[PDB]
């Protein structure tokens, strides 16, 4: 089976960059037919037949290669370019994907914007106690958060989940959940998260009181 | 023009991946009719078929 | 329009089979090659096979021989796939694509049909609200969200104000529990000065467990 070497595996572009991604073929290949996905949709044809605009792609995007290596070129690059992009030999059966490059947009630090959710009386009655730390809008995309109740480091309760970047801003948005028994959440009174963050030249804490 | 390498020696279903063209260059008409009871159970477009039918008329 | 509708999200116990379907509208199905292609959550394409269903003839990525069984019906515009003797690494999202005139790649795809192989068991999310305060108060912008707790199988939807509201939205990524289920929240940044009078509502749904549900979301 033909096998497909795209690189970088992530490429980060800053907007109005001229960039270019590969994929590598392990023999011959005919035509290669690109395909954009964004986290979440079906993906979409880009370029077919190695060099081609497929319908509604923008006249930036373009493609070329002969025999094993192959490109994807963006001429100038956008916000809203952010996705993955999948080459496909159309050539020997069967039918063989990359396993994607991936465009992160580069834009300018922006710090998070914090926010504090305690538990619902809703949800405190069914056992079980959910603490939020929302982290919202920043870039890049590393953030530290810890939680601390009645200033104990907590540990081992939380779980974070992150966006995928926004395509019109390019920014993150992470959250953090610390989940307790209704017990151990009766317990004490002050729930803080801290953040730490390139963009935030020192720790944001959102604490809150059982009030 | 067949690309090298890439003349069919049986007709197979490694052929539903070649262009309209590329059947028509690379599929000798001979070979075609010899394994005529093949072709109808490759899932060949509409396209291309016009195409392998084209060749058998040429015979 | 080309459209591509796949149906709904499955669970399914190890060793059962699946029949996924893909109904095609907006050009003559027969002039086209039909293919399926498996995602696996997060990660790469592989492609499955393809039909042309005019005759109904077929061709499989060896790999997928014995797992997938495609086939048609014609009278429905209908393509079927046919899952069997399923593993834990049958889970995916399966799509169906339509290839391009002339073999220029897959040119319409489905919107994908996500496939759950485990023991557990269907569970609807319990659903709290996210609430707004003075603990939400960045100069006149406020967030707020639903939390989506303890449910099984993936996915679930969210929208806000059912549709009417977008912007501002961020649905987050679901997380497993190691209550072995599913969790999640979805938040909405918006003006202070909006609260008093503008209402917000989540409207979940779970289509697994037939859950569909909307929580106003208030301050206090």
């Amino acid at each position: 089976d033909i096998e497909l070497t795209q690189s970088p595996a992530i490429m980060s572009a800053s907007p109005g960059e001229k960039v270019t991604m590969t994929c590598s073929a392990s023999s011959s290949v005919s035509y290669m037919h690109w395909y954009q996905q964004k986290s979440g949709t079906s993906p979409k044809r880009w370029i077919y037949d190695t060099s081609k605009l497929a319908s509604g792609v923008p006249g930036r995007f373009s493609g070329s290669g002969s025999g094993n290596s192959y490109s994807l070129t963006i001429s100038s690059v956008e916000a809203e370019d952010d996705a993955t992009y999948y080459c496909q030999q159309w050539s020997k059966h069967p039918l063989t994907f990359g396993s994607g490059t991936k465009v992160e947009i580069k834009r300018t630090v922006a710090a998070p914007s914090v926010f504090i959710f305690p538990p619902s009386d809703e949800q405190l009655k069914s056992g079980t106690a959910s603490v939020v730390c929302l982290l919202n809008n920043f870039y890049p995309r590393e953030a530290k958060v810890q939680w601390k109740v009645d200033n104990a480091l907590q540990s081992g309760n939380s779980q974070e989940s992150v966006t995928e970047q926004d395509s019109k801003d390019s920014t993150y948005s992470l959250s953090s959940t610390l989940t307790l028994s209704k017990a151990d959440y009766e317990k004490h009174k002050v729930y803080a998260c801290e953040v730490t963050h390139q963009g935030l030249s020192s720790p944001v804490t959102k604490s809150f009181n059982r009030g | 023009m067949c690309p090298s390498g890439k003349k069919a020696r049986e007709i197979d279903e490694s052929l539903i991946f070649y262009k309209k063209w590329e059947l028509e260059a690379c599929v000798d008409a001979a070979l075609l009719a010899t394994q005529m009871d093949r072709v109808n159970a490759i899932p060949f477009t509409y396209e291309q078929l016009d195409v392998l039918k084209h060749k058998l008329d040429e015979l | 329009q080309v459209q591509l509708q796949q149906s709904g999200p499955e669970l399914e116990k190890p060793g059962a089979s699946v029949k996924i379907s893909c109904k095609a509208s907006g050009y003559s199905f027969t002039g086209y090659t039909m293919n399926w292609v498996k995602q696996s959550h997060g990660k790469s394409l592989e492609w499955i096979g393809l039909i042309t269903p005019y005759n109904g003839a077929s061709s499989y990525n060896q790999k997928f021989r014995g797992k997938a069984t495609l086939t048609v019906d014609k009278s429905s515009s209908t393509a079927y796939m046919d899952l069997l003797s399923l593993t834990s690494e049958d889970s995916a999202v399966y799509f169906c694509a339509r290839g391009g005139y002339d073999g220029r790649g897959f040119d319409y795809w489905g919107s994908g049909t996500p496939v759950t192989v485990s023991s557990a068991s269907t569970k609807g999310p319990s659903v709290f609200p996210l609430a707004p305060s003075s603990k939400s108060t960045s100069g006149g912008t406020a967030a707020l969200g639903c939390l989506v707790k303890d449910y099984f199988p993936e996915p679930v939807t969210v929208s806000w104000n059912s549709g009417a509201l977008t912007s501002g939205v961020h649905t987050f990524p679901a997380v497993l529990q190691s209550s072995g289920l599913y969790s999640l929240s979805s938040v909405v940044t918006v003006p202070s000065s909006s609260l008093g009078t503008q209402t917000y509502i989540c409207n979940v749904n779970h289509k697994p467990s037939n859950t569909k549900v909307d929580k106003k979301v208030e301050p206090k």
